[PDB]
């Protein structure tokens, strides 16, 4: 299984004595056993692109060849663990060498064999029964939150031989045994998939649930659904930890796997720290977020090849758990950092390049990158259903929009979460520009909100027309002063300021307003849109001759409801239940209507 | 230890260039070092650039003329560059290739680090903290340094951007509401700048704590090279074994980026965009993130790379890349330099991300926050209303106007002009802040709280 | 018309950036006068003479946002790309170059 | 002004003056190692020791199919018994025949303390098998731990890895 | 000036003591190290 | 002592050419003499090297020049300076390098131009309009640098004391003026303020009376540097005076402008615009320095008058 490094010109290493190899095979190379990939194949001979530094390999070194391609190693301990862009766990290499640095050659296993698991069998499984990929045959006990499901191996099927009783088990163990047409495999709780490859599911479904996020703006007016895919700029100033935070904290989906491509040190530092601080309630119970998340992390300065890879180990991973039946969210940090990494590779290999000095391949890259997001039916006889989100985040040099890997992202993402920083410096948050954000998902969800919610959609309807023609009167304000105005005009721009003031903004420090359920979203979002309705009436049934009400005369004749409107964010859910919530809404519903009523 | 008797080679297949392509070397190394000694006793350094079989081909240090192919021998040392470093290192001043020019002895090891080195492992980074002052006020309360970021500095050709290097090296320090050293590398610098730097430091004192690389513009193009990273194999060795806060600096990052393109020639690399390797920003990122804080370790790496803009475009790929993966920058113009204002340094296009958590109570002073973002914001009105004046003149302005403007005149006559040997801590440039914010009345100071402003206002 | 017609060039790169920054600092500059002479006119409403002056003024702050900034932006964006171009024709002769170098080497082998 | 700019000076060449004395205590200890190994040369059977590993480790590092080896007249008896003792050793451990010849009409000058060198046939590839560079090779490559032995530990540093 | 060259005197003094007290010691290390000559075959020889 | 080479020359000697002159240039540096060295093109120089590269068929960089093209020029530019010469005389001579980069344009992304830009410590660009407007010599006064002033700030203050605060305000001077003028041609002067109107005419008076000089009269063949910073004294002097006077003056009664300046004393801006004309050799250097002290004393009585 030994080749011989034949010479070096640099991070390309010219293997000999190695004709058993297939392109894009893994080998060790040197006695350092440094990472490196075959691309080119010729006679015996082989070239290695090796990831790691070469100084020091010499002609004659030993290269191991590894069969599997680039893959991820998945099985229990995966969770709660931060893992470069190849799969290698560094909290262990940092608390198995009591180093700083990541090893040259470093040969950790991607989960460790020193752990014991508690794994009761499926108890339906008997020695002579069928078994097909994707089966669960056991599930082993990990924490509180996450069952981890053991799956056959996509691409495995036979008739069980053994199957291990219930107990504790490493990963190093043979759990089921089975067979096909006489061939016996043993099989341990970790099983291997090529990263590059898409893991089979039954169909292919439609996404029709909503991604319940805590905000109440990158909600209702740009939905996500589960399965869906969207784009969020990166910038400094763009205030990106509240996506980041609440898509982690109080989503409704089950894991949550975060993944850096390759961004400046202090920046995975801040993601590293602040990610294990981070905690939800969940059965009444505080709990780590890090027991329901896995991460990967990549710096500027890790290996071109484990920032590129790192894109693909993220959401391999995410389909594996995928497969489980959980609803998987996934955060790309920076797909621009990637596209960057993917263009160096191609300028390592001197291949011709295209756009703006990209690959040409760049948007096959991205389009299949994303098209593996999706809800999905999952292999099995379990008969199991679940989904990966992409939730990718762009940040081109220069801020601009023309950079391919951001136009080409726009024209696949359904979801543009756009974000500002103008907002920012405004103290407004989140910082959403409104104008530039949509969502493509709005019809694909009318059967969900119909069902459950109803005034739901006319309201988003109404409420994006309303905060539009804001921005179209914005001219006429500012030669007019608000003078020569129509009344029904002045209604527009107040009711919106109302909008962007008491609903669009969120103050996410505050203990009532961590998280908005939708129906707290909704309810104020009804009676902000009855009040507009009601004040559009109140002026044009009245706005003939004689005796007309104007936008004045209704502040100063109900200021108490334009108050109790404002206040509908402090209902508190933790204390106020849905019951009430839902009560006082109603209150402000007939106090607004006999208010309104009096003026007539 | 490798105790094996190293073999000395006559073979030689032929030089081309700035290498030579040796023959029947026996297990060759990449990137190993080797010696040679020509028919004239001359020895040179060169290092093996690439190994096909037993033909290795070396890159010399120094020129190739003179080297023939029948008697040059080549001596090969079985390793790799490996630089020794210690801590008695500090306060020498070397050369490129790591030699002492100080007239002093060569290093005494305590180790010997590969010089690429290793990355460092983000499981155990830990997030910036407190503050490194540099004593300039431009750069201390408007864009702080924080201990563990990297901020770069931009400068035209022409610019005084060597001067305020050495300033920095001169006044830069701890806040103190022997810990503390600097490691300075000067790639491809000219005999006179190279002067500058050795005898200023030398004569004010501060040396002590200066560890001084200079690799001339006429010195070998491939130790260049190595210069920034035996700065910050020092800077590894002294902050994280020797548990101290270090602040590198690198000047004239656009040299070496020319020196990189020199050896992707050697290599005979298709140039990428803009002639440069398709691999500078992992070239760049690898010298750049060996810096920042570790867990269990009181030491630190903070860097402030000096980058030259050609035909002063920001979108030029060396600052462009570099800047792509800092965080902030400092930023140096020309208009404050014709204009005989020393530091030149324009406040307005400056950031530094880490500033948040660089200042506040427990690191610098309560106020420091608040002072930075109302002169930033007074700084920019005035500009605004100078605009406003040279159209409608001084008659057709406000009371408000002039204070903007009369602060735009203040500002940069004591807050930003210093000169090179007035060293202005922290508090102090602070103070000086509120000398400029008193101009204005109580009401127009919007982005300050009451609370502070009742407290530091007065007085 | 739709560009200045300069030829694609690293000096057309430089002359249209401080063109357009020249351009965009007058439109600011032409903005405040715009906006100085409104504030002087509605405090008044020697009348009529600010109104021509106003119109004037807009009319041409207006033609360099929609008429003479556009056209610098599409000119150097036209530069750019083709100045990107002329990069890649000399990577493929250079790739070749280096590609038949190794070619004549093997013969000699 | 001008008196803390001497005082500069002053201080930064006093330390180059205790670090050029104790670079001259480590020049001075390596010319007594030097002493003390050209003392063991004097010897006989401990020389012959020598000259059989230093023999061995030529010929393993060279690798050739023939080799001369180069060494003080004097020493000829020895490195002769050496060289017939090392041929059969080679073999077995390389399965290579290699024909090793003594190099009987050039001799190492006689100012080196001991030692052979080894060249191929063709004389272009030569090891560096002297004693006197070998002592270098070890006193280099050891430093670090002669520093501390002689001069005390770094008490500053606290992590070695 | 001769507090200056009066601590560097000390200082030399201090060196040249401190290497005395073990300075038989740390060359026999050396001399025995380089009179153990440990011969080896390339780690990559392969016949 | 020249050394000839043309444009049909064999490109081995066009390189060779340089090579050639600084070494004649170090061999009689080392005799103790000052040397100054001057060469018609280094764009030259680097056409040789891209035209040597290409025949050698090595892989270029940027434009086709060689990728070492600043390791060539380095070690041109760095074969200079003021050194200890070797020999038991102890004497000491210099070698000064005046460059020449001929510019393809004004963009200095030209690999010769900015590899150059970053070795030299002088640099005196050509500006192309004023060269179109006859201005000459044509430097662009924006754009130029030396990064000698330190160096020379030590011979000037022993000898003169008065150049270096002279300098000084001529750079804040015509500085000034550029952003002034920037404005002016969009407003029309409709609003300055008075010492905004010195800036500019005080400006002119540099740059059409100082700053400008014909090179090919007797009077400006060579204008040594006690005149240079005679009539720069003069000028400047006038500058702080009619500063001094408006601003002093100014929200007062008897408000004194340029107009009323030029109007009260025009007579001293014809004779500053004429210092260039007293002809040095000629005329004496005594009389010459106490020329322009009669021009500082009529500005210092016109503008006690005036006030």
């Amino acid at each position: 299984t030994f080749g011989y490094v034949h010479g070096v010109s640099g991070p390309v290493v010219t293997a000999c004595d190695m004709a058993g190899a297939a392109m894009y095979e893994l080998v060790r190379v040197g006695h350092s056993e440094l990472v490196g990939e075959i691309i080119r194949l010729e006679g015996d001979m082989a070239t290695i692109q090796v990831y790691e530094e070469t100084s020091g390999v010499s002609v004659g070194d030993p290269v191991l060849r590894t069969g599997k391609p680039l893959s991820v190693e998945l099985g229990p301990g995966i969770m709660g663990a931060i893992f470069d862009g190849i799969q290698r766990p560094l909290s262990d290499i940092s608390s198995q060498t009591q180093s700083i640095y990541i090893p040259r050659g470093v040969n950790v296993s991607a989960l460790s064999r020193d752990i014991k698991w508690e794994f009761i069998p499926s108890k339906n499984l008997r020695v002579g029964s069928h078994i097909t990929g994707g089966d669960i045959y056991g599930i082993v006990n990990e924490n509180s939150l996450i069952k981890h499901k053991i799956m056959l191996p996509p691409r495995s099927r036979g008739s069980v031989t053994y199957i291990a009783p219930p107990g504790n088990y490493d990963a190093s163990d043979v759990v089921l045994e089975l067979e096909f047409e006489g061939v016996k495999e043993k099989l341990s709780m970790v099983q291997v998939w090529p990263v590059r490859q898409v893991r089979p599911v039954t169909e292919k479904l439609p996404a029709n649930h909503p991604l319940l996020t805590g905000q109440r703006v990158l909600d209702a007016l740009f939905p996500c659904v589960q399965g869906g895919t969207t784009a969020i700029p990166g910038a400094f100033g763009c205030g990106k930890t509240v996506i980041s935070q609440s898509l982690s904290k109080y989503s409704n989906s089950d894991v949550i796997i975060y993944v850096g491509c390759g961004e400046r040190g202090n920046e995975m530092s801040e993601v590293l720290r602040d990610f294990p601080e981070l905690t939800m309630e969940v059965d009444g119970k505080v709990e780590s977020i890090m027991k329901r998340t896995a991460l990967v992390a990549n710096t500027s300065n890790m290996p071109v090849a484990a920032r590129e890879a790192s894109i693909y180990t993220g959401i391999t991973l995410s389909e594996y758990f995928r497969d489980m039946g959980y609803h998987v969210s996934m955060m790309a940090d920076s797909t621009s950092r990637w596209a960057e990494a993917l263009r160096e590779i191609s300028g390592r290999l001197a291949e011709m390049p295209a756009d703006s000095g990209y690959p040409a391949y760049l948007g096959a890259r991205l389009a299949s990158f994303y098209e593996r997001a999706g809800r999905v039916k999952c292999l099995g006889n379990p008969e199991r259903e679940g989904s990966v989100s992409i939730v990718g985040a762009v940040s081109p040099p220069g801020g601009d929009f023309s950079d391919p890997v951001t136009s080409a992202t726009l024209g696949i993402v359904q979801v543009f979460w756009g974000l500002d920083k103008k907002l920012a410096q405004r103290k407004h948050f989140p910082s959403v520009n409104w104008l530039i954000s949509y969502s493509k998902y709005m019809r694909a969800l009318d059967e969900y909100y119909d069902k459950h919610f109803t005034e739901f959609v006319p309201l988003r309807t109404k409420a994006k027309e309303i905060l539009q023609e804001e921005e179209d009167l914005a001219e006429i304000v500012q030669l007019v002063g608000k003078a020569s105005l129509a009344e029904t005009d002045k209604i527009t721009l107040e009711v919106a300021k109302l909008i962007k003031d008491d609903f669009l903004q969120q103050n996410g420090y505050t203990p009532y307003d961590r998280f908005c359920p939708f129906y707290k979203t909704v309810g104020m979002l009804s009676n902000m849109i009855s009040f507009y309705d009601m004040a559009r009436r109140a002026v044009e049934t009245t706005a003939q001759s004689d005796n007309k009400i104007t936008w004045s005369i209704i502040r100063e004749h109900m200021g108490e409801i334009l108050y109790k409107l404002s206040s509908m964010k402090f209902k508190d859910p933790v204390k106020d239940g849905e019951a009430k919530i839902k009560a006082d809404y109603a209150q402000l519903l007939e106090d607004m209507q006999n208010a309104f009523r009096s003026l007539e | 230890y490798l105790s094996q008797p190293r073999l000395t080679y006559k073979t030689v297949s032929g030089v081309n260039g700035p290498l030579v392509i040796l023959d029947h070397v026996k297990f060759p190394r990449y990137a190993e070092i080797v010696h040679l000694t020509l028919p004239d006793g001359t020895k040179r350094s060169g290092q093996v650039l690439e190994v096909s079989g037993s033909k290795a081909v070396v890159q010399v240090f120094e020129g190739t003329s003179g080297i023939d192919a029948k008697k040059t021998s080549c001596e090969f040392t079985g390793d790799i560059l490996r630089t020794p470093v210690s801590e008695d290192m500090l306060g020498r001043v070397f050369n490129g290739s790591g030699k002492p020019i100080d007239r002093g002895p060569v290093v005494l090891a305590e180790d010997f680090l590969d010089i690429m080195g290793q990355p460092i492992n983000p499981q155990c980074r830990i997030y910036p903290e407190e503050m490194i002052q540099t004593g300039i006020s431009a750069i201390d309360g408007m864009n702080s340094i924080a201990r563990g970021q990297k901020i770069p500095i931009f400068s035209a050709a022409g610019l005084p951007h060597n001067e305020i290097a050495a300033q920095i090296c001169r006044q830069a320090g701890l806040v103190k509401k022997e810990n503390f050293a600097i490691v300075f590398a000067a790639m491809g610098v000219n005999m006179e700048t190279a002067r500058f730097f050795k005898s200023d430091f030398e004569e004010n004192g501060s040396m002590d704590n200066v560890c001084l690389f200079l690799n001339l513009a006429n010195d070998p193009t491939i130790e260049r090279i190595i210069t920034p990273r035996l700065a910050l194999t020092t800077a590894e060795f002294l902050a994280y074994q020797c548990e101290k806060h270090v602040l590198v600096i690198l000047t004239d990052m656009s040299s070496y980026a020319e020196a990189l393109r020199e050896v992707s020639a050697a290599r005979e690399e298709v140039p990428g965009r803009r002639g440069f390797p398709g691999y500078m920003y992992t070239d760049l990122a690898t010298i750049y993130e060996r810096a920042g804080r570790v867990e269990g370790r009181n030491g630190s790496i903070t860097q402030i790379p000096i980058l030259t803009m050609p035909n002063d475009d920001i979108t030029h790929p060396i600052p462009d890349l570099t800047g792509y993966i800092t965080e902030g920058q400092i930023y140096v113009d020309r208009q404050l330099h014709n204009r005989q204002i020393y530091p030149p340094i324009n406040v307005l296009p400056s950031l530094s991300r880490l500033m948040k958590s660089a200042i506040g109570e427990g690191m610098t002073r309560k106020d420091h926050a608040d002072v930075s973002n109302q002169l930033y914001a007074c700084y920019a009105i005035g500009k605004d209303v100078q605009a406003m004046k040279a159209v409608v003149g001084e008659e057709a302005l406000t009371s408000d106007d002039l204070l903007y403007l009369e602060f735009l005149q203040k500002f940069e006559k004591n807050f930003i002009t210093q000169g090179p040997y007035e060293n202005r801590t922290v508090y102090e440039t602070l103070d000086i802040g509120w000398q400029l914010l008193r101009i204005f009345p109580k009401e127009m100071l919007k982005r300050i709280p009451q609370s502070t402003l009742s407290e530091f206002y007065p007085r | 018309k739709d560009r200045i017609e300069i030829f694609p060039s690293r000096m057309a790169q430089t002359i249209m950036k401080a063109r357009l920054k020249g351009a965009q600092t007058g439109r600011n500059l032409l903005k405040k006068k715009s906006d100085a002479l409104t504030l002087r006119f509605r405090q008044i409403l020697s009348f009529v003479t600010l109104d021509e002056a106003i119109k004037i003024t807009n009319r041409r702050v207006n033609a360099i946002e929609h008429v003479i900034i556009p056209r610098i932006e599409r000119t150097l964006a036209y530069i750019i790309t083709e100045l990107d171009e002329r990069e890649r024709e000399e990577f493929y002769r250079l790739k070749k170059i280096q590609e038949k170098k190794k070619i004549i080497k093997e013969k000699s082998e | 002004q001008q008196k803390k700019i001497q005082m500069s000076n002053l201080m930064n060449q006093a330390r180059l003056k205790v670090l050029r004395a104790r670079d001259d205590l480590i020049t001075d200890l390596l010319n007594e190692a030097k002493q003390r190994l050209s003392k063991v040369v004097k010897d006989t059977t401990r020389y012959q020791v020598l000259l059989d590993g230093l023999v061995l480790q030529g010929l393993y590092q060279l690798l050739e199919p023939r080799m001369i080896v180069r060494c003080r007249k004097q020493d000829f008896p020895l490195v002769k018994a050496a060289v017939q003792k090392a041929i059969p050793m080679y073999k077995i451990a390389t399965k290579k025949d290699v024909d090793v010849q003594i190099d009987l009409e050039a001799y190492l000058p006689e100012d080196i303390a001991g030692g052979v060198e080894i060249y191929n046939g063709d004389r272009k590839i030569k090891v560096s098998n002297t004693l006197e560079s070998r002592l270098d090779l070890i006193a280099q490559q050891m430093m670090p731990e002669v520093r501390g032995a002689l001069f005390g530990a770094n008490a500053n540093r606290k992590f070695l890895d | 000036s001769a507090e200056v060259e009066q601590a560097t005197r000390r200082q030399v003094q201090g060196m040249q003591s401190s290497q005395q007290r073990n300075r038989e010691r740390v060359l026999t290390q050396l001399l025995g190290m380089v009179c153990d000559v440990r011969p080896q075959v390339h780690p990559n020889y392969r016949i």
